[PDB]
């Protein structure tokens, strides 16, 4: 009858969702290992046993985190359509469907480039320093946070499918998807800019500066005050070197930093909107670069 | 050095090679997995920096999507390893971020084989499901589980029983072109892990929010705490202007 | 009959609002030197002057310019309340308490926050010149809008308590407000920021650099030369010194810069929500300050 | 030098401070207390740049809801009395801004102890008000101005007749523990000032610009008016886009 | 009967709409020359061919891109007046001359200010490389995008005036117009503040440092010794001379950079306002800038 | 140098000129100005770079309502002619960007004086028109056209069968009082062609976004390019704001 002491253990075995991940099918034994104890305590005389292992084993890929909403959302319907005889097989997998993405974009961002990036660096700020009270209120805040996400949601969808109609499109529940989207946007945007390094080293033009650029460094005063003119004058913004070396990307970051960047990630982005496996991707980018390597372009 | 050292170690490297794709208590984070492995090994003020400085870098490294990061723990215990055999506890720490990070070439096809080779592990699931055998499947889980922690475990051991430089690998690489292509490459594969969840979210109302994220950006005056703090600031501004704006 | 010329007696007057300023009541005193000539012309035969004593001298604490509205629509209800037998004697009082927070706050930052450092910059500017200009523009512009401001509200309370309840909540005279409050809070922000000084100097760790950061000032050409190979060096970002002395406060700004402050600022935030009188928290900041450059925390 | 310039600057240094806590005329702001103190000693051009250099220092100085701001009036006139009496109109304005400012732990408590011992004089006030002589009360009202002023005009006085430098007071201040903590206290009270006024105006809806502002804040680029002129133009359209939106 | 062969010729000639323009009447001449086969097809024997003239010389400017929707109008009126006995000859000026304005306003900063600075950075980012491409690239999008919009403009405007009742104030064709401005706005400030130099060059003091700023360039060590002293007293702060030079364009960039800029904009727009010429406007500007390099101003 | 190198320069400059005001295929513009001229006299990629740092000034050069811009057409054909004529094609391109600059003083007027020579063109035009010979309107639109391109024909001409430096002029200029006015008069004429079109659009909803602009154009961090996609982000979340908040 689905009692509390249940679906603790299910909350708990929720924390294994991933570790049978699969390129075929992703995070499907995870999720039959997290309902195991519901379909032990439940079912009887192994008819629908199998059953059961069938219909929690087909394709399930979202947030680790934002899981538990599903994990309470079949448990409500489950414990009622045993007891009632409204079996679907249908519904139950619509609405493991229909949770899917949104509930992937809202949890994606929020948790990996949100309050990871900044936990992590609030932590590493007393790490840094030698401070063992950075890591520790890194682990015990991300463990409470995800720990109180996991049992609130779980909890909140074990609610019946009548409340779920209106806590799907809020409201206030699709108004956070909504900021979360933004919040995202920017800190991806940010990310893509500052942490993907595709610094080319061409060499455009080597050309000798005229006589009103380059310091002269053949006539300076010597001891004490030459030292001191060289450093007025580059401070007035004389050219350091005879030579004006370019390079492609000095060219490149006059129009937008980090504008290569923003190429490639458009370009992956489209291939991945053609059913492109991002296995085959990565392995695109490897070969580029190192190809690109040999070249000279990069 | 001791015998309890190595397996203290040894597992510790197994729990934070599970929870590499568990990811779930975040023991493979370098702020976590460089000063456990720190504080057993004698030296511990030595290696928070070495953690502190790793997590720095390792942020914007989620696995999104069928999209694997590099070296999310493999890096952490390596390169705590190596600070800590060989010495220079403070001043090696900038010796052990320059090997954590081009260990991508042994950190992200080590890890893509682990999970490609657990497919028969689901087909056999599957196979035993079919006759409703559900007290098998919970212990393939956890085979499963403790294989993606092998991947892990052995290097971690293979560590301690080698000289402590690491940076011959039996062939000295081929000649610098491979070791150099590869790191290139490994700076920009968390592109495509980008690429999947800006396509994931994506509609004509937030791209202007990109665009400014990725103008105000620039150089150097910025970090990334203020960067995530305009955009939760602007985020927060847009949404109270949309509820009273709506109707 | 509230003539105009005792209306002038009275907005001159509310300049000296402040000089008998006290913690036990703030402005009360001034509040009350600055209706004298009011009660002067409106009684008679000493029996109620003494009550309007009493009555204009409890507490009353505001921004100095903008209160020149409560001291119209006091005498806008006390020429009507004599002339009519319609005495409240808390109505006149629940109208002073009533515009004590919403004036204060729209004051405060638009005054001594916003027109303030602009005045002072722009007058500095030519200051800093040596051209009197700057300082004559400051001072005749200041109190030019100062005056005027004060005899155009003292004239609009002067309107009747009808008009009050309109004039209120706007329409124009709300929107003013949350204007004022978005202006005060981004300019409070910066200056938070900006001149709240809490410069920590501790040292986390010296350890020596590699032998591919530092310079290597010991094998360079002697004379004109080793000096342009420094620069370049430099310039290509080569560390200086071969010990890299590291601060807390480098790792802190690592953050945000300036979290102290903003941490500071909230911890008083807090103190003051819980009732404590600001002179104690200013003695705290005191002995907070040389207590840390004691231990060496600052 | 003169007996004319003694009393001039003693009367102005009076008139600096009542508009101390009267903050009306701002005569105690040092871009008017250092010039028509510059334009009376003789040397004017070499006291609008010490004017100007402590006006930039003093904004975002402002005495909010009985919290103090440090040297309001007391700086202005000291650091220039010290600038014109000891010669180098224009090379010593580093001195004289160098002693201006650590004048708090004499201009904070010294106005902070007159505004306190005036609680006597509003108890006489309402002692003089039972009888209703509404005669003693304005009498009482200029006795109270003319005891702020006297907390400025007194040191003033004294600094004429003391040797030009006046950075020993007696005792040559407790071992650099004292003058410097004092210092570094100095600059943080107009926190508690901020703190109250950010108390005063505190919505969920202002909130974000409050971030934003505390972000845009950073390095060396924008100026505070720069800052301010873009805290106007938000406000601006943030008012704009709810008047539309509201309905 | 305005063929399709007719309209292109009429769009191929509205590429010459300036060339002919004069202060005393702008684009006349060449809006009459764009009309010259419209004209010459749907008229007959002389009699109008004269009012023709006069009625397609008077005075129009706007922008020469977004200048085919009048081209498109005015056929439209003119094809079906002439058949049908509608002559107007004032309500054809009517929409010439309320489409001046708006059109103009929305085409002068998309095009000039927005387009071309865009096309012409990312053309010379690869000219400036030295590849062809950059330019290649930015004369074949810029005339395919021209020629695009001259056409389809001009084909919308073929529509009669019963749609361009809603085609003025949309809908979708008034947001471009607020859209444009705003954008136009931020560019035009961006292009005020950087590329307006009124770089002053006055001298205010002449004051030198305490001994406590300057590097004291007479007792450092010689030989690249006094170099790594010297340099990080320079990276600590320490001022490079012994007189403080001060500029009036220092202090003058210390409240917003480029202050002059936005202050000559601004009197120049009110000059403007005054119905004043901008030929007399711009040699006030050369008369100003010499007699101020005289005098030593600038 | 060949006599059909002269003539197609010639022709290239004629283009030119007539596009200075035609201003529609773009010729005037040095990012194609110089490259044509330097695909023709031997010498192409040294004369691209010359016409990319000069398109860089370029920008923001409109002819906006009868304000005419510095050096539109002239700057780009006279600065790449000197390149070309006196070598060095990559070392020479500062010489030619520090000429094509200073030509405001013979570039502006000489522009100005066309345009102002057409007024008895139109009237000649208008005298045609009564009579209605409608062959001579589109002729004298031709000459028109024409005559604006001698503009640029004649210097280019006379620039090859002159000294390849032309930094003298017959005299040498007046002492260094007329040479720099101009120079630094030729940079604030654009305000007056930015001042129009300003005021073209000006109302109390964009001027808030008028001060963002000129305020977040600070210090060497946001490009031109940068700043364009800044407004881009603001207008599109104004609109997207204003769309639903209407009603
Ligand atoms: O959220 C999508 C989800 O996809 C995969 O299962 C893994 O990469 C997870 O880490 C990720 O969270
Ligand atoms: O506005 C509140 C008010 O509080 C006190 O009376 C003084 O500090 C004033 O300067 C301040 O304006
Ligand atoms: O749009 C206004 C228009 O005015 C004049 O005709 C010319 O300067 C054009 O280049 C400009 O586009």
């Amino acid at each position: 009858e689905l009692s509390k002491r249940d679906r603790l253990r299910v909350a708990w075995r929720s924390t294994f969702i991933q570790g049978s991940w699969n390129y075929e099918r992703m995070q499907n034994g995870g999720w039959a290992f997290s309902m195991i104890p519901a379909i032990k305590k439940l079912y009887k005389t192994k008819e629908d046993r199998s059953s059961a292992l069938k219909r929690h084993l087909e394709f399930f890929n979202t947030h680790p985190y934002i899981a538990s909403p599903i994990l309470g959302v079949t448990l409500a319907l489950e414990e009622e359509r045993a007891n009632g005889a409204e079996v679907d097989d249908v519904a139950i997998q619509g609405v493991k469907v229909g949770m899917m993405g949104p509930l992937a974009g809202v949890g994606d961002p929020v948790f990996w480039f949100t309050i990871r990036p900044m936990l992590g660096a609030l932590g590493a700020s007393l790490a840094l320093s030698g401070n063992i009270l950075g890591p520790i209120l890194f682990f015990v805040a991300w463990n409470v946070i995800r720990w109180g996400f996991m049992w609130y949601t779980q909890e909140f969808g074990y609610k019946a499918g009548s409340k779920i109609t209106d806590d799907l499109s809020g409201g206030l529940l699709q108004d956070i998807t909504k900021g979360a989207s933004i919040l995202g946007m920017f800190v991806l945007a940010a990310l893509v800019q500052r942490w993907v390094n595709i610094q080319f080293a061409p060499i455009i033009s080597k050309v000798k500066l005229d006589e009103g650029a380059y310091i002269d460094w053949s006539h300076l005063p010597q001891g004490a005050q030459g030292i001191k003119t060289a450093l007025q004058q580059q401070q007035a913004g004389l050219a350091l070197s005879e030579i004006k070396v370019t390079t492609l990307q000095n060219n490149l970051d006059n129009l937008i930093p980090g504008l290569a960047a923003v190429a490639l990630t458009f370009l992956c982005m489209w291939l991945l909107k053609k059913k492109i496996s991002p296995i085959i991707i990565i392995l695109g980018l490897f070969v580029v670069g190192i190809v690109g390597h040999l070249i000279g372009l990069l | 050095m001791s015998v309890i050292s190595i397996i203290l170690v040894v597992l510790i490297a197994f729990l934070a090679g599970i929870e590499g794709i568990l990811d779930e208590f975040q023991f493979h984070q370098p702020l976590i997995a460089c000063t456990l492995i720190g504080l057993v090994t004698g030296n511990l003020t030595a290696c928070i920096i070495l953690g502190g400085t790793l997590q720095m870098i390792a942020l914007g490294w989620a696995n999104i999507g069928a999209a694997v990061a590099p070296d999310a723990a493999l890096a952490s215990v390596a390169s705590a390893i190596i600070l800590v055999l060989g010495g220079q506890g403070v001043a090696g720490i900038p010796s052990a971020i320059a090997i954590a990070i081009p260990l991508a070439v042994a950190g992200l096809f080590l890890t893509m084989i682990v999970r490609t080779l657990a497919v028969p592990i689901v087909h056999l699931m599957d196979r035993a499901a079919e006759k409703g055998n559900i007290r098998s499947v919970e212990w393939l889980h956890i085979s499963a589980i403790c294989m993606q922690g092998i991947r892990i475990a052995i290097p971690a051991a293979a560590l301690l029983f080698i000289p402590a430089d690491s940076v011959q690998s039996f062939l000295e690489a081929m000649p610098a072109w491979l070791t150099d292509g590869m790191a290139i490459g490994g700076g920009m594969v968390v592109a495509v892990g980008y690429a999947l969840v800006i396509n994931m979210m994506a509609t004509k109302e937030v791209w202007p929010f990109f665009v400014i994220g990725f103008v105000v950006a620039a150089i150097s005056q910025l970090t990334l705490i203020a960067i995530g703090a305009l955009g939760v600031a602007l985020a927060l501004i847009y949404l109270n202007l949309s509820k009273m704006g709506g109707g």
